[PDB]
DNA sequence: AATGATAGGGGAGG
DNA sequence: CCTCCCCTAC
């Protein structure tokens, strides 16, 4: 067909006979089952290797292969006398596909953990410097990822995929399979799967494990394809310019690091990187967000509620707030060191009269170069993925899903880019000074918007709650019918008293 | 499981209101 | 059931597999009245057949031919089929006892 | 026209410096190198093919503050260059336990840059200190900001940026993208044979780019100095001058005096993005034309006018626009995007 | 070994 | 009143 821009994706499942209810612990029993699933869509090639399998420990009596082979009669099935071989075959496999992603569900005390430590404690055998696309501890790895760490591939634990993706109560295999794709799973206890595992008559048994386990491993395709996981990680790391491990392992400043250092590489600037002890010794952060306690009642009115469209990063763009614009606080202004943030510097001689007029302070108190003199980096950053997000948006099957996947990946770097500031632990690059700048006037912002609000004689309408970005106001007795012309006409009046990049949206109501 | 489960979030809700769930609860 | 394998006529006993799958009015019937009922047309159709095997605790082999059509047939029920094995794994059906 | 690799992982890791990896260096040109870093890459060709590709010439830096003084001849920078990196490779090699085979610090330039932690207008000064092993990178710029190397503390320049981002940025690469590439080298037999893969795997498309791009004559390298190291399809090694994902960048120095007080997206991502959407399909969106205040007016804007009036008061010594900066051409110091071409060893050829 | 801020509420236990 | 823990909002 067309070019291949995807990554191949396999997964694997591991059925291991229990001996009485007893978990089964990865030294003292051993693997029997190594049921595999390959995605046959993102997969090229087209060779025969059918995209499934089974690998069956089987000593060799002479009719337990034939039984089995009858009972599936649709993917071939792999017989072997020892799991050492079995584990080879296995490696073989994994070498021959060679596979961008090996995945699974809870591969820590399972499939691939499982699979890793039988082989690393009993056989001692690196199976991990086998399976990787090379020939020749994590505790965060473990913490909220996949803690294998393989060469070449990459490593998904499913169930925290979908831990940070949806958000309902319990996760196992049949919740999951409920809530995503409304199917109904049996669940038998590892006691009753040894039972049939172990009977050699009763071909109807030997079927229900196999089926079991097959739905098993083939449901785990069909769940990172529905949330669509693997498509939007990758437009994700397209976007920002981060490799496909960094999208889920790393934190939120990687992407803003790495966004920064793409923009100020072409402008010849050169960040600074402070350590631990100077970001730990600055200033704290003073500035708090502006929430209001809400009047304790039920409203029998309609209740329209205001918010905000990324007020944040809009007051970075209308108000040019950068690391490159801040000229200090308009307080104590010395000519020989000055603070700003984990750095001293000195400001030249005549500078502030040069600049008397392109200049706006902050409400903090810091002095911010107008646009006029040095367009800020962050300015460009955001008003470039805030365009291009609106220009999917309203351009908005395959399309669509990209789109879509475009859309969410902007949105998380545009929340995460404000977050890069105010860190005052565990910051690699923090200024305290802009983020207090930054929430002291979306304080103000909001204060000037409650005040035009209930300002108003027409709208005899009051706030009644408020968060960072949210304006709750209250129509008495004002037929619903009317309250989104009210609405409107309220959200137009009060972006119509901002910059550009700032505005309101009514987007509901609540009778 | 009725009074530790029901009444402290019905009451959160309802106390608002100006009843009390307790009460409703105790002639049962 | 594996000793069936040559050019020459034989005989096993052995219980008679079938698929029976339910009626849509039951599945309907049964999914009204249980609070809580997946999608069971679902395990139905996920499968997505005809065809009869026959089980004597030790494989199945498929009952092609003629003679086994002609007759309607329940799981569990046990047999006498002689056959004769022609080109695979399936079996042939001459006599039923 | 180019050969297309996508960047599914990356690695590196130090290998011993071959023809094809940098030996010495500008400051310390005597002194030779024990040890270089390599990058991984693990690819698939757009026609399906894995293909395991090593980076060469690739190093990390880091920069610090220039301590001698702009009016160089040219000569002078060259000597402190050669004393710095004589005082850190010391250093290191007393503090992590003749000078000569280089192990931590490569080389020591003097390059042009605009501080971005502040508001500065003027070309400054710095050190491009690069180093050979880029794990202790984090180590030497905590060893150098702490006062252990030299008698003053010295800020530290590019230090919290891992090695493979430095590597992604400089050469206008993104995650799974392709690695737009004219010309590479070739390993020990292409089309391996670990199992049976040699036969399986080739088709016509893959037959057609290895005739293309491989020549079997002075393209292959020698079995014996680079054999393979990949359990995968064929294996290439690349330099950086081939890597043509570059050159593609749009490079401003708007920044070094007030050419915007004087008479496209920044993100070639976004740029990729919205060809793309054009491709697939005009666009607009009118805006709402806005009042605001005439200097959006708040609670204290009085103390910080008065405040600014007195620091105004305070630091001045008429200025003007045009002769604020001072006109030290800084020709012959190197911008930092036209300072990582050097050290790029060769267009060897020792087939 | 890696980690972006801040603000509110409830529940158990001592 | 105190700390500890859960975890949702922005
Ligand atoms: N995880 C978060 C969520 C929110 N905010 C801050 C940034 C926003 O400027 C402000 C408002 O948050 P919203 O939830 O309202 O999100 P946005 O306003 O940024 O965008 P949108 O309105 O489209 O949701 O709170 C933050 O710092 N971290
Ligand atoms: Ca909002």
């Amino acid at each position: 067909s067309s070019v291949h821009d995807s990554l191949t994706h396999l997964t694997l499942e591991i059925h291991a006979n229990t001996r009485s209810d007893k978990i089964p612990d990865p030294a003292i029993d051993e693997v029997s089952m190594i049921i595999w699933c390959l995605e046959e869509e993102t997969f090229p090639l087209d060779l025969d290797i059918a995209y499934e399998g089974i690998m069956i420990v089987h000593k060799a009596d002479s009719t337990f292969p034939t039984k089995i082979q009858h009972c599936i009669n649709e993917i071939p099935v792999m017989f072997y006398e020892s799991e050492f071989e079995m584990f080879e075959a296995l490696t073989d496999l994994v070498l021959l596909l060679d596979p961008d992603i090996l995945s699974g569900f809870e591969i820590h005390n399972f499939s691939w953990g499982y699979i890793i430590e039988r082989c690393q404690k009993i056989h001692q055998f690196d199976i991990v410097r086998e399976l990787a696309r090379v020939k020749c501890s994590d505790t965060w790895g473990y913490a909220h990822s996949s803690g294998i760490m393989i060469t070449g591939r990459h490593m998904i634990n499913i169930w925290r995929a979908l831990r940070s993706d949806v958000n309902l109560t319990q996760y196992t295999i049949e919740s999951a399979a409920f809530n995503i794709l409304h199917k109904r799973l049996p669940h038998f206890s590892f006691e009753s799967l040894t039972n049939m595992w172990n009977a050699k008559k009763s071909t109807t048994e030997l079927k229900t494990v196999l089926n079991y386990w097959l739905s098993r491993a083939q449901i785990n395709i069909q769940l990172l394809r529905k949330q669509d996981y693997i498509a939007r990680n990758i437009e994700q790391a397209r976007l920002i310019g981060i490799d496909f491990h960094s999208v889920y392992y790393r934190g939120s400043q990687f992407k803003v690091e790495s966004f920064l250092i793409r923009i100020c590489k072409s402008e010849s600037f050169i960040l600074l990187s402070p350590g631990k002890k100077d970001v730990r010794k600055q200033k704290a952060l003073e500035c708090v967000p502006l929430v209001m306690e809400p009047e304790s009642a039920f409203y029998k009115s309609p209740l329209i509620v205001l918010d905000f469209q990324s007020l944040y990063p809009s007051i970075m763009i209308g108000y040019n707030y950068c690391y490159s614009t801040m000229i200090g606080r308009v307080r104590e202004i010395n000519l020989t060191e000055n603070n700003l943030g984990v750095s001293k510097f000195s400001l030249p001689r005549n500078i502030l009269a040069l600049l008397k007029n392109d200049v706006t302070i902050a409400p903090n108190g810091v002095v911010y170069a107008k646009t006029s003199v040095r367009k800020s980096t962050l300015s460009k950053m955001l008003t470039d993925i805030l365009d291009v997000r609106v220009m999917i948006k309203k351009t908005m099957t395959t399309l669509k899903r990209l789109l879509n996947n475009k859309q969410l990946a902007l949105k998380l770097l545009a929340n995460v880019t404000y977050g890069y500031t105010s860190a005052s632990f565990s910051g690699r690059m923090p200024c305290s000074d802009l983020a207090d700048s930054i929430v002291q006037t979306g304080r103000e912002t909001l204060e000037k918007a409650i005040d035009i609000i209930e300002k108003d004689e027409t709208w005899n309408a009051k706030v009644v709650y408020g968060d960072t970005d949210s304006l709750f106001v209250y129509l008495p007795g004002k037929t619903a019918i009317e309250a989104f012309s009210i609405g409107h006409a309220m959200a137009e009046r009060v972006t119509q008293n901002n910059p550009k990049p700032i505005f309101l949206k009514f987007e509901k109501v609540y009778h | 499981y009725i009074n530790k489960i029901l009444i402290p979030p019905l009451d959160r809700l309802f106390n608002l209101i100006g009843i009390n769930v307790g009460n409703w609860a105790q002639e049962i | 059931v594996l000793d069936i394998q040559g050019n020459q006529p034989c005989w096993c006993v052995g219980s008679i597999y079938c698929e029976m799958k339910y009626k849509p009015n039951v599945l309907d019937e049964v999914i009204n009245d249980t609070y809580g009922a997946p999608d069971l047309t679902k395990s139905y159709t996920d499968k997505e057949s005809d065809e009869i095997m026959l089980e004597d605790e030790s494989g199945r082999v498929l009952l092609v031919g003629d003679f086994i059509r002609s007759t309607p047939f329940i799981t569990g029920v046990v047999v006498g089929i002689l056959g004769m094995e022609a080109e695979a794994g399936t079996f042939q059906v001459l006599d039923i006892c | 026209d180019y050969f297309r690799i996508q960047l599914n992982n990356q690695d590196y890791y130090m290998s011993k410096p071959t023809f094809l990896d940098p030996s010495h260096g500008e400051s310390l040109p005597l002194n030779q190198f024990s040890q270089v870093p390599n990058i991984r890459v693990f690819g698939a060709l757009p026609t399906g093919h894995q293909v395991l590709c090593h980076v060469h010439g690739i190093l990390p830096y880091m920069f610090i503050k220039y301590d001698g003084q702009i009016t160089d001849t040219s000569t002078l920078r060259h000597q402190r260059c050669a004393q710095v990196h004589k005082t850190l490779e010391v250093k290191i090699r007393a503090s992590f336990k003749k000078l000569g085979n280089l192990n931590f610090v490569a080389d020591v330039s003097v390059v042009k840059g605009i501080p971005f932690y502040g508001y500065h207008v003027g070309w400054n000064l710095f050190y491009k200190i690069s180093l050979l092993n880029p794990s202790c990178l984090s180590r030497i710029s905590e060893l150098i900001r702490d006062g252990k190397i030299f008698g003053k503390k010295f800020e530290i320049y590019e230090s919290h940026i891992p090695y493979l981002l430095q590597w992604t940025a400089d050469f206008n690469l993104f995650g799974c993208s392709w690695i737009n590439v004219d010309r590479c080298y070739f390993r020990s037999p292409v089309l391996n044979s670990i199992l049976d893969i040699d036969k399986l795997t080739i088709n016509d498309d893959l037959q057609l780019l290895l005739d293309r791009f491989c020549d079997f004559k002075c393209n292959v390298l020698s079995r014996r100095d680079f054999p393979r190291v990949g359990n995968g399809l064929i294996e290439i090694d690349i330099l950086p001058q081939f890597i043509k994902n570059r050159e593609k960048l749009q490079h401003r120095d708007i920044h070094h005096d007030f050419l915007e007080k004087l008479g496209k997206p920044y993100v070639s991502s976004a740029r990729d993005m919205i060809n793309e959407l054009t491709m697939q399909r005009e666009y607009k969106e009118p805006p709402e034309t806005k009042r605001h205040v005439s200097g959006h007016q708040w609670q204290s804007s009085g103390e910080f006018e008065a405040f600014y009036k007195k620091a105004q008061h305070k630091t001045s010594t008429i200025p003007n626009f045009e002769n604020f900066i001072d006109k030290q051409k800084f020709s012959a110091i190197n911008t930092p995007y036209e300072a990582l071409p050097q050290l790029w060893p060769r267009l060897p050829q020792i087939e």
